[PDB]
């Protein structure tokens, strides 16, 4: 990011924002909770059981 | 002795890339480049 002006500003940028976009369709986070999840997302078509 | 003209030489490559390194420090051995730039939250 320091690396350059827009590299580090966007850095900045991100470490103010509340949130506007950091959309969490994916994360830092995990376990394989999340790839468990995502098995569960992908296999058929989705319902709620 | 021995009969000679004035040719026996480009052994010296190495010094001659050498000093052109050299000047290509002074500048850069063609031209100077330019940066690059970044984006945000796709970042």
């Amino acid at each position: 990011f320091a690396n350059r002006y827009g590299y580090w500003a966007a850095n900045q940028q991100l470490r103010m924002f509340p949130e506007i976009y950091v959309d969490p369709t994916l994360r830092l986070t995990k376990t394989e909770f999340f790839f468990q999840l995502e098995s569960a997302l992908n296999q058929g078509k989705l319902t709620d059981d | 002795d021995i009969f000679m003209y004035p040719m026996n030489n480009e052994l010296r490559g190495l010094w001659d890339r050498i000093e052109n390194r050299i000047y290509n420090l002074r500048h850069n051995l063609t031209l100077d480049g330019k940066e690059i730039n970044m984006d945000l939250y796709d970042s």
